[PDB]
RNA sequence: UUCAUCUAGACAGCCGGACGGUGGCCAUGGAAGUCGGAAUCCGCUAAGGAGUGUGUAACAACUCACCGGCCGAAUGAACUA
């Protein structure tokens, strides 16, 4: 518990690759809409013979809730989405910091378990010696 | 929900020798589902494509050829299925835009070229004949809430019995660049400006010209123009459904 | 539907317009200065904002 | 009989991917692994550098072939080792290729040139070599026309 | 339907009304009995982005012994490997070790003191001696 | 500025005192690599220099104590009007300008200039234009993966300008209802000036 | 400021006459007379030779003298305005309701009719003002033809139907329906 | 008040060109004038930025600086109270 803590504690969320049958037009609301919802393109591609993408994303757990109806009203209806879980991204910003970017969902983490309000650091769980 | 429904019609002799089909009988047994089209429950559908082999495409005329309109009739494709075409609500064009002769005429080509474009980019390479085209006869026109709709072959029958008219080329001729030349009567290819007074075609001469003049007497409610024309569009009536408005007489003439 | 270039015609009636940073009204021909007074005839315009 | 034509931004003596084909080429009735085979053989000895790719379909045959480019071939000649995307982001070019090197692409590019006199197809050729940035012949790329205007930098227009 | 990694029932559907008209069924067609609904909890996972700055300390409740230790990331083909079977908890010392040591670059002496795979015998976590 | 315009004046001096028979080229709907193209054929032949009408017009005028034969020329330079300098065939000139043409492209607001056509023609084009061939209202039908036209129709008359729709299908099939080059009114030969024609 | 003396030039034709009084100006061609008060204005008329009329004022400021040309824009638009006339053509737009124009009478006053405007079922009558002409002009689709000699009066009517067919509460940016001046110039062609 | 443009045609106005090298170096999945870092080169030049905007995911298709056709005498910009 205590070692944990001194080597720059992070958490790791699941990412799905998600996979797009979209026409021409619509194409550029993902772009648009994934760096809304911190989505990573992975690649594009085109079916031979049709005109519709299909374009591979990395898209948080996180921000995927709804996706798709924004998605399909960003679309006027027209892009359809293939969704699945691929692997787990590590969050940049500090889970410790209670007002920092990986601190809130981990607060409220805190507020779903009924542990504390502060998180436990390094300085608990370690006998200075 | 997708519940086939049983639908039972007999037929005479002219109609069924004119059936290029693998089968033998005089009678015919139609089991069709109610699939829902909403994109959200594309699930009962794809259960619903698998167990037929037509599939009955309804396109709006008004809206036209919309997303999800293709989205299907592409997994109705990818399954080979061969489809019918069918527009409704022609009365909300005949009543909201009234597009009077050619606005009618063309936006069938529209959507019907439109959807010609689907067939011909997804037909798979072992039918590859699945394209759809009203002078195949796999297009009507006819209006779903009225309960009223027509058919070329069943309409290319009616002429004959009066003109005379060869049945054969005529279900291709009456698309495409083809003018029946009125004051001349030729099945011309060409306007070639008659002269002067550029000359019309057929469909608009002959299908859509007593249909438009009925609604002038009808939703107008214009009383003075309903007998005469139909005895002369040999229709029979009842003892007391005569006495109906507009926006209901249209329902039970037609 | 309209047509490409009655859309343009309407639209050059409609959209084609600016704004005022203080008063909000519609009236630019090309102007770089407002007609209203309430706004003291101020140079602060922008182009209204086009649909999409 | 239509001589279909195209061209590319894959990088020489690497394999062109058929994903920036397959959306232009795989339309019209191509197996892109044949023709982008092709591809990587007109683009063998041109490795490390991106360049242009001429195609001439003659009926279904991809003749593939690198537009000679200014940029593209001087950059081939500094020495540098092919420069792979992961290495490193907008490494600079710095090799000390001669100018009488550059009078022989200037004879490659006076066809595709305006200049009344082969020097001044040198000055334009080197424009755009100035637009790179390297060095040439441990002198300011832009000095050459001025050079070349004062008449030090003599060209054999033949 | 099925349930979540932490004991919950986790409904999916296709979009956004489906999920209302389908459970509509459930309190008044399908089950038939009035209930609630919250957005799923995304599982996440926890790790260090660094490597134990300083070495961690801890005292028995008797005081009379001490353990050392140090925390370091472990890769993600490590991580990869471990889920995917390529380094098996049920293989033996001297054989573990070789593939990973071979082929993910560890340390041959290191990865031979492996004490146990966490949690479950079988989890992503590690402890070498 | 006063110094590169009598550079120019300068520059029209020199031409004006190497070469003794020049073109008078009609730059009406000329563009611009079409004047490169034109400049790299004349290459060795003629040289190629046009400018302001009234400097053309003004520097003369300082000109005209040793050059007083351009009087006559005078009455002919008007409108867009240039100056091509060459010593070589009559003939052989005229139509090399005249020949190099280009099929320029309609840009939405041109003016048509007559009546334009479309045929009952193989497309050989990729289905996905067809909705660009729908929007101006062409009856289309697709075979062999390719649009092809059902009937001839006058899309529109000579005179009313192409829209930009128009404009669209126009560039789709390569249909181009322009033909633009260089033009030559006048010709000043030794002093003796005549039209081109 | 102060301009002495500042004056505009009023070219007359053949076919035009002017009497001008005080401030009554009259002006009189082969399609009729145009007449207009200018009592507002405080300018000089002069008859040069009968086919040169300058206007000038004296001391007059950059507000009272930039009214000078309007007065010169003026009388030239009469001058024009008697001899080519000034039509303007209107064109309907429609996305999906076409709107259904008639020409009808209520106590004889010539109302022009818009029903079903964007399905909506009232009726809206504008009066057409004296001396403005109503066509519907075949070969162009959905065009009506205004005419009239003086140009506030076609202008003026032809705008009114404009603004009573304004969409509200709604993205004017998506709903472009309305009825649009499309043309202005003079009836007569190429004149 | 200052600084300018100007019959060797000032400004406004209607029209044309607004190239090629050139998809300038590189990146991002892709970037071609325009998400950006970078150089502000050369030829034909009447003149054109490795680009001022519409623009696509990129393309592309438009467009403006820039310069030229038609008319003719003044005009521009920044500051003062
Ligand atoms: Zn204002």
């Amino acid at each position: 518990y205590a070692g944990f803590l001194l080597a720059d504690p992070k958490i790791q969320e699941p990412v799905f690759l998600v996979e797009i049958q979209c026409p021409e037009q619509a194409v550029g609301g993902i772009y648009s809409v994934l760096n809304k919802k911190r989505g990573q393109v992975v690649s594009e591609e085109q079916r031979p013979g049709t005109p519709l993408f299909t374009v591979k994303a990395y898209l948080p757990v996180n921000e995927s809730f709804g996706f798709t109806g924004e998605l399909r009203q960003a679309t006027g209806g027209q892009a359809f989405p293939q969704m699945v879980f691929d692997h787990w991204s590590t969050l940049g910003s500090d889970p410790l910091d209670p007002t920092s970017k990986a601190g809130e969902i981990v607060l409220a983490a805190r507020k779903r378990h009924g542990m504390k309000e502060e998180v436990p650091g390094w300085q608990e769980y370690y006998d200075k010696l | 929900k997708s519940t086939a429904i049983s639908l039972y019609s007999e037929m005479s002799d002219e109609d069924v020798k004119e059936i290029k089909q693998k089968t033998d009988g005089n009678s015919f047994l139609i089991n069709l589902i109610d699939s829902p089209g909403h994109v959200d429950f594309s699930s009962e559908v794809t259960a619903a494509l698998r167990v037929t082999d037509g599939a009955l495409v309804v396109v709006d005329t008004i809206e036209g050829v919309c997303v999800q309109t293709e989205t299907v009739l592409r997994q109705a494709l990818g399954e080979r299925i061969k489809p019918v075409v069918v527009i409704n609500k022609v009365d909300r064009a005949l009543l909201e835009l009234q597009v009077s002769k050619e606005d009618l005429y063309q936006t069938f080509a529209r959507t019907v070229e439109s959807v010609n474009v689907i067939v011909s980019t997804y037909a798979d390479e072992v039918l590859g004949d699945v394209q759809v085209y009203p002078a195949r006869g796999t297009v009507a026109f006819g209006s779903g809430l009225h309960g009223w709709a027509f058919t070329i072959r069943q309409f290319a029958t009616r002429y004959a019995k009066k003109f005379g008219v060869d049945k054969a080329k005529m279900m291709d001729r009456l698309w495409g660049d083809s003018f029946f030349n009125p004051k001349t009567k030729k099945w011309t290819n060409k306007d070639t400006d008659a002269e002067g007074k550029p000359l019309e075609r057929a469909f608009n001469m002959f299908i859509l010209d007593p249909i438009f003049r009925l609604f002038t007497a009808i939703m107008n409610f214009k009383k003075d123009e309903i007998p005469v024309l139909l005895e002369k569009l040999e229709i029979v009536l009842k003892g007391d459904e005569k006495d109906l408005e507009g926006k209901a007489l249209l329902k039970v003439v037609m | 539907i309209i047509e490409p270039s009655l859309k343009a015609l309407a639209s050059k009636y409609n959209c084609d317009k600016s704004v005022c940073r203080k008063c909000y009204a519609r009236l630019p021909p090309r102007a770089t200065n407002c007609r209203k007074r309430k706004c003291g005839h101020t140079n602060q315009l922008r182009p209204k904002k086009k649909l999409k | 009989n239509e001589v279909k034509y195209l061209y590319l931004r894959a990088v020489g003596g690497e394999v062109g991917a058929s994903a920036a084909l397959a959306p232009k080429i795989g339309p019209l009735g191509l197996s892109p692994k044949k023709v982008g085979e092709d591809i990587a053989k007109a683009t063998k000895e041109f490795k490390g550098i991106k360049v242009t790719v001429q195609l001439k379909i003659q009926n279904r045959q991809a003749a593939a072939s690198v537009v000679p480019s200014a940029s593209s071939l001087v950059i081939t000649a500094l020495k540098e080792p092919p420069r792979d995307r992961k290495k490193d982001k907008n490494v600079k070019h710095s090799g000390n290729i001669q100018l009488d090197e550059i009078i022989e692409i200037a004879r490659q590019m006076r066809d595709k040139s305006f200049g009344r006199t082969l020097a001044s197809v040198t000055k334009e050729i080197l424009g755009t070599a100035q637009s790179v940035g390297c060095r040439v012949d441990f002198k300011n790329p832009h000095d050459i026309i001025e050079g070349i205007n004062a008449g030090e930098i003599e060209i054999p227009e033949n | 339907t099925y349930m979540s990694e932490s004991g919950e029932h986790i409904v999916a559907g296709t979009g956004e009304l489906h999920l209302e008209i389908c459970l509509q069924d459930l309190e008044h067609d399908h089950a038939g009995v009035p209930l609630k609904i919250s957005p799923p909890v995304v599982a996440y996972r926890e790790t260090v982005e660094s490597e134990s700055s300083q070495t961690a300390l801890s005292k028995s409740p008797n005081k009379h012994n001490r353990i050392y230790l140090k925390a370091e990331p472990i890769d993600e083909e490590v991580s990869l490997a471990i889920e995917n079977g390529i380094i098996n908890p049920r293989d033996d010392f001297k054989a573990r070790a070789r593939i990973m040591a071979d082929d993910y670059g560890w340390d041959v002496t290191d990865a031979r003191k492996i004490w146990c795979f966490g949690p479950d015998g079988n989890g992503p976590n590690l402890v070498i001696d | 500025i006063r110094e590169k315009k009598a550079e120019y004046f300068a520059k029209l001096r020199e031409y004006l005192e190497e070469y003794k028979s020049l073109f008078v080229v009609g730059v009406d709907n000329v563009s611009s690599q079409q004047m490169h193209e034109v400049r790299k054929e004349l290459r060795g032949r003629a040289v190629v220099l046009m400018g302001k009408n009234t400097m053309v017009r003004r520097a003369i005028r300082g000109f005209l104590s040793d050059l007083p034969d351009f009087e006559k020329l005078l009455p002919f330079v008007k409108g867009n009007v240039g100056f091509v300098f060459t010593n070589e065939p009559l003939t052989e000139i005229k139509n090399v300008i005249v020949s190099n043409r280009v099929a320029a492209p309609a840009r939405a607001g041109a003016v048509a200039p007559e009546d334009i056509w479309v045929r009952a023609v193989n497309t050989g084009m990729e289905p996905g234009k067809t909705s660009f061939f729908q929007a101006l209202g062409v009856p289309t039908k697709i075979a062999r993966g390719t649009i092809e036209i059902v009937s001839d129709v006058k899309v529109v008359d000579a005179g009313n300008k192409v829209g930009q729709s128009e404009a669209s299908l126009l560039n789709l099939l390569n249909i181009s209802p322009f033909t633009f080059g260089l033009t030559v009114v006048q010709v000043y030969d030794n002093g003796q000036v005549f039209p081109s024609s | 400021m102060k301009y002495i003396q500042t004056e505009q030039q009023i070219e007359v034709p053949e076919g035009v006459t002017v009497s001008i009084k005080s401030r009554i100006v009259k002006v009189v061609g082969p399609r009729g007379t145009l007449t207009k008060n200018l009592k507002h204005i405080d300018v000089t008329f002069t008859k040069v030779n009968n086919q040169l009329i300058k206007v000038a004022v004296h001391n007059g400021g950059r507000k009272h003298v930039a009214a000078l040309r309007t007065v010169k824009s003026l009388v030239d638009n009469m001058i024009t305005g008697v001899t080519k006339g000034y039509k303007y053509k209107m064109r309907y737009v429609y996305a999906h309701f076409p709107i259904n124009v008639n020409i009808v009478e209520k106590d004889g006053a010539k109302f022009i009719e818009v029903r079903n405007f964007l399905g909506d079922k009232k009726i809206r009558n504008v009066p057409v003002r004296d001396g403005v002409t109503i066509e519907f002009s075949t070969n162009v689709k959905d065009e009506i033809v205004l005419s009239g000699n003086s140009v506030e009066d076609v202008s003026q009517n032809a705008a009114d139907l404009q603004q009573i067919c304004r969409v509200r509460n709604k993205d004017i940016r998506k709903f472009l329906d309305g009825i649009y001046v499309s043309h202005k110039g003079f009836i007569t062609e190429d004149l």
